[PDB]
This record gives C-alpha cells, structure tokens and sequence, in this order.
C-alpha cells in the first residue's frame, strides 16, 4: 500500500 | 467570504519511477497540513531523497522543483518495511515546511520553502493548460510506471529466490528463468506496458518449480 521513495 | 488564500498548484514529491505524488492538491486553502507514510523502493535502502515539486504533471521532471533533501541512517531492511512519514505544512504566510521522519530510527530532516518560490501567475495558467492538454498521455505514463515498478520488484524477488533455491532448482528451469529475466529487464526499459506484462507472464510460465521451492 505505501508509495515508494528512491535513493538518488 | 468572497476571497481567501490558496496554494495555486498541487504540491508533492517524486516517488519511484519518476512520478509526482501529490500531498496538497491545487487550490487548497492555506494554512494547511498533510502527512503521508511512504517506504523504500528497494531492499537494504539506507537513504531516501525527498524531492519537493509544484505542478499538475504526472512526470516528476515536468513539474517545478522547489527543493530537495536527503534522509539517511535508515536501518537496511526489506523494501516496503520502513515507515517514512512525509509532512507538508503551509502556514498563513504561504511558507512551506516539508519534513520526513523515519519511524524506526527517529531520524528526521526538513526544509523551509519561501512563499515567493515556484511558478508565477502566467506559468500557473500554462501548467494547468498543459496538464489538461496532456491528460491521456500523463495517465498512460502513470500506468506504465506502476507496471515498471511491479516488474522491477519481480526481477529482484525472482533473483533472490533463484540464489535461495540453488541446487534445488533443476538446470532446465534455472536456464529458462534467467532467459525470462533478461527479456523482462529489456522490456522494462521500453514504454510499452503490455510488452512488460507479457514478459512478466512469460517469466511466471517458467518459474513454476521455483514457486514450489
């Protein structure tokens, strides 16, 4: 369910 | 009341695959505050980037960048496990405060964005017009990214299962799985959603013995 964050 | 202050464009962050995820919708009255819990894109991720955006486009790159910060020290864990609370708070003066806190470590980072930042009146109108003119294309991009994110997760989860099975997986099966993984990896770089889903289906067709393990 939670949206995901990338590592830049 | 006949007038009041709004934030004129949606405010949000860039999320996995280069999409903008909204936290505050366009024309929301100010002051306003919204929080949402996010997680990590891949296994063992110890840092996240909070890239603050203003605009109505589905591609993060098409929106106005307001700033960015990193949140580090996340304990390396499976994807989807960390709970990263992202908060957007706009005060009555239009000043935007963006914070991200990792619930497990208690680690937090924040940025202040001045009320004068972002797009002007003409740029706001053009943003709204361009979003409307590209509505079908932006929806198609959003659907592609969602299929790409699932495909990417299938690539990692399958590769993890292959190493875990090792000798238990027969040669004929491992060979076919590896061949299907390469075909999926290639399709993911393209922009045809059906082509990616078809490679995901072909991988499932050769993974039956890997699933029993």
């Amino acid at each position: 369910r939670p949206i995901l964050l990338p590592w830049r | 009341v006949l007038l009041l202050d709004v934030t004129p464009l949606s405010l949000g962050i860039e999320t996995m695959g280069g999409v903008m995820t909204t936290l505050i919708a366009k024309n929301t009255t100010i002051p306003t505050k919204h929080s949402q819990v996010f997680s990590t894109a891949e296994d063992n991720q110890s840092a996240v980037t909070i890239h603050v955006l203003q605009g109505e486009r589905k591609r993060a790159a098409d929106n106005k960048s307001l700033g960015q910060f990193n949140l580090d020290g996340i304990n390396p864990a499976p994807r989807g496990m960390p709970q990263i609370e992202v908060t957007f708070d706009i005060d009555a003066d239009g000043i935007l405060h963006v914070s991200a806190k990792d619930k497990n470590s208690g680690k937090e980072q924040k940025i202040t964005i001045k009320a004068s930042s972002g797009l002007n009146e003409d740029e706001i109108q053009k943003m709204v017009r361009d979003a409307e003119a590209n509505a079908e294309a932006d929806r198609k991009f959003e659907e592609l990214v969602q299929t790409r994110n699932q495909g990417d997760h299938l690539l990692h989860s399958t590769r993890k299962q292959v190493e875990e099975a090792g000798d238990k997986l027969p040669a004929d099966d491992k060979t076919a799985i590896e061949s299907a993984l390469t075909a999926l990896e290639t399709a993911l770089k393209g922009e045809d959603k059906a082509a990616i889903e078809a490679k995901m289906q072909e991988l499932a067709q050769v993974s039956q013995k890997l699933m029993e393990i």
